[PDB]
């Protein structure tokens, strides 16, 4: 996924 | 965003404080109404999808259709990775790279490669795809967050018909008729309507039934 | 919207925060008042087919009012197929299609067949006549939505002439005179304004009775 | 018709 | 409105929300002071017949005071057709035609025809000469629509005299001196502004008598 | 007359 | 008012809402303070004669300050014609003409006649001469209106230092020191201010009496 | 003068 | 900040009165929740260290935290000073020094200095080194001001699943799942869950659950 | 101010509605606390001496902090005077002169002066030294005007670690550490912080004693 | 002194 | 460090 639970939007794993 | 300037050239330009501002008390004030689906689609014309995510990330309340947006655009990405595959390597100096779904989110991808893929003959309108996944995302939470179905609207016995029309449009449009409008209503103006029959618009019943 | 840059020439610019706020905000607070239709008329001033369906949109009440506006749309659409048929085939490549009735309504046409159709010469204004079919729904929608009858309105007995001559025309204009307005005003005022007789301007018959 | 019930402006059947 | 650009030439813009919202927000809290005529000729700058009947018919109150603005704007429109008369036949082709006494007021006078009228060597101000018979619509109905007479204006005794001159002077503005001011004052003030006599400035009044 | 009763400014009759 | 466009030229812009909505609202809130002059001269900031015409008839209070601004403008018009006669015969074709005193105010010269003055080279600043006049009367006013003397000021036994400075100093302005501070003041704060002896700055004193 | 009382500013006797 | 004019060329244009007004409002009404992060993010685009600093000192309140800010700052610009010495001896004339750990916060670097660092090719990006820095110490703030651990989410019996998972995902944010959720979660809703097994949505448990 | 325009040169440019309105705002709501120097420091940015006055003129309170500033500025210009003299005799026709101590404040020079100081090559920043001059007699009335000592400030028993040290680094900001925040702690807190030791970031502390 | 009391800001004495 | 406790941002020791 490019997203995971917990971290902003648009970073990476 | 992507504007263009008074000589005639397609410029970025700093997301100013109002975009922010109306589309945090937008959400604020109605929640997740269909309504506040084209807002977004307005406020963020042009705009880049690092400004698509500082629009998202400026809103501070429904978390879990944050995540329902998260999820969306994780599944939309990897459909753009599946159907576009794109080469590794070693990146060409002084060359625009291909985006990869990840990169349409601005996860990966940086500022100066967005504009790079904006300001290109032909375009690649990275802002476009990722709003495209962003919107799905918001009619899904839309549909589903609707409080009552299509079937719990119907008519009250001393409630006007005008109040029972905007009542059942205002949901049907949350969950994205004619003879189901008639079967909700009361026996008073379901008396009218019956004898009016097929082939009136939505005004000559609410005028029969005014 | 459509506007003209400093250089001198026609762009489409990204409608912005305000016209939207100002537009919710005239339909949240005065709902569908006469004086409603000249502020989308004049907020709306160079908008893209597009940015009319944004505005139509932002609006999250009154959605009986709405679908009145979509019948309106459709009816006006079938009478443009009707009135100026298009051709199908193949669009030529690097050329200008025909609109259709349900291009200038933004359902099928995008926003860069729109901005096509305005900057040409002679221009196509989609755009003017998609406001055109709109405004055909806020004048049908206020006629039919207003309170009462210019019959019920009467001028009574305590009531000041310019309350009973307010009321009177705003009626008058919701609905869309000289005999009338003497007819509903009480003994008083009247016993003056009939011996005044025919000829006399409106403030003629203010000041008299002031 | 060009719009149908249930779906917001600007879109097709 | 009419506008002149950076580049150095006047071109037509469309008029902006706070156009319209300040003339609203003006009307409705101020109601026809006559401090009101002049925001209305300060907001208009430079605006065409359009742009003026967009304002006009922002407003949602009042009416019967529309009504008296209708009616001097057709007097004036009268007379304008009566000192201007123009011919019929065919308009030359790509040509500018005179305006009429209803062309001036926006009814039949198209917003092509109105630009071309503005932007013109000598140029044509139609939006001048409506603003004019606006603003003496304006001015009349102001002028009607005053609370008191200036007769009514007295000074109480326990009253300073600052609020009875600035009551006296807003009802002298109201309907557009020296001797009336101090025959309405108390014995008191008056007292010592008889003993003052002619050729003193208001400020010499007001002094002594504080 | 240019303008008349229960018409918004700018229409003919 | 008269602005410098980005091309690098002394234009005429139209007066925006925000001058005259900021300045109805400070003379509406801080009514004559001495504060409000600066506002004045601040928000007018290149306008024209015109302009600061439609400044003062927006507020809507205090007529009889407007009617002392009106006299103070009279005789600095008069003062002018005196100093600067003017001929008469014809004015000559395509030619700027003299300003009289009544021309400054705005009350016989026209926009077209003013921003001629202005752009011109030597310029004549006629905007300027008029601000003097206005700027004038607003000092004679302001000083005028000033609730009490400079010798009722007088600090209390518990109030403290800051306070009392602070009331003798805004008086000191609506009126346009070093011994007359120290003589208001209590006994206590004296007894020390009275040790301290010339040369202290006045924080001296307030840190001293803290 | 150049203003008199009852009449806005800009406006000759 | 610095901005692209529309000419074509990157100035340092003066900082909005919004910019500031919007971010003191941000941190008054928002305090450290972690969509104020983007805000800062958004508001600063573009901007100078000194701008940047100009944001920071504008806030009254937090200032532990903002004494976290510093010494994030201080070791950030002691880890550049480390990773990238440079020389001293003579700046030489008419020419551009490189930036210490210090410059890059603004603490000995001037505007001057600072506009030659952006306006380069290539550019010198301070304005993002120190953009990180603050962000570094934003994120570092907002984990460590976070109410209550995500273990003490828990879903009450009465509450609504919608409204655990809001609670959930923003006490999750402010401290940067699948299984813990459900942990949480009260025998209700969590019967469902556990018959509906790994690989679904989080919008399957949240329509199963509603 | 002075603001670089679109073509790419320095030009004067009228002070906007806002930073005049921002200004008297902070200085009402927040009177003279630290973050209020940022705010002048950010509004009055390109600024003349002539605007600088403005925005001092604008305020309409403090007067003792006025005058505090007005001493501190004649002192400022007696020492420019002493350190710069600059000769008499005649100025030079079309040239430009030398700016006095009193020059920088705007009290004889007028804004021609004023920018021909700006606009010249090496620029005199007559701005700058008046905002040196204005931002000392702010810190200086700033530090005065703290309410209580940083030895005032002390951790209550039931008062959380966080709130002790805001108000700490408040009134520490207000007046222009390690050791003494250790001090003023009550026995808790303290117990763990003593035997933590030297070393420890603020947020190690604030962290174990949370 | 550039300023004294009792005069705004910007004018000799 | 760059920044100390007790002054505004941007200044030095
Ligand atoms: O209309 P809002 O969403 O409530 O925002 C406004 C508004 O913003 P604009 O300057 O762009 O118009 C103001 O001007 P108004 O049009 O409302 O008059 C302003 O100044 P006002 O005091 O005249 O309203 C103000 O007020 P304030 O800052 O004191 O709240 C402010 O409200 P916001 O702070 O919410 O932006
Ligand atoms: O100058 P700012 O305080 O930074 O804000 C201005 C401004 O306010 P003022 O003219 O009172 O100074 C505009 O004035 P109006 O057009 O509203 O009369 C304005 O207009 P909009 O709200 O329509 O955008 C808009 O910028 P612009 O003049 O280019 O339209 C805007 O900046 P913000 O809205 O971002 O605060």
């Amino acid at each position: 996924p490019v997203l995971f639970p917990g971290q902003p939007f648009g970073q990476p794993p | 965003p992507i504007v263009q300037n008074l000589q005639g050239q397609m410029v970025h330009q700093c997301i100013s404080p109002r975009t922010l501002n109306a589309w945090v008390k937008v959400v604020e004030e109605k929640a997740f109404s269909p309504e506040v689906i084209p807002m977004f689609s307005a406020l963020s014309c042009g705009a880049t999808p690092q400004d698509l995510n500082t629009m998202l990330n400026t809103v501070g309340g429904h978390q879990a259709a944050m995540q329902m947006l998260k999820e969306t655009i994780n599944e939309e990405a990897a459909e753009w990775d599946r159907l576009h595959p794109v080469h590794a390597g070693p990146i060409a100096p002084g060359q625009m790279r291909e985006p990869r779904g990840s990169d349409i989110a601005g996860t990966t991808s940086t500022l100066q490669e967005q504009i790079g893929w904006m300001t290109h003959n032909p375009p690649i309108p990275v802002g476009e795809i990722y709003k495209r996944w962003i919107i799905l995302g918001l009619n899904k939470i839309v549909r589903m967050y609707s409080p009552t179905s299509i079937l719990d609207i119907r008519q009250g016995p001393k409630e006007p018909f005008r109040d029972y029309v905007d009542r059942f449009y205002k949901t049907l449009r949350a969950e994205q008729t004619e003879t189901l409008l008639v079967q909700n209503a009361n026996p008073d103006c379901k008396t009218i309507l019956k004898a009016l029959g097929p082939g009136a618009t939505l005004e000559e019943m609410m005028t029969a039934c005014q």
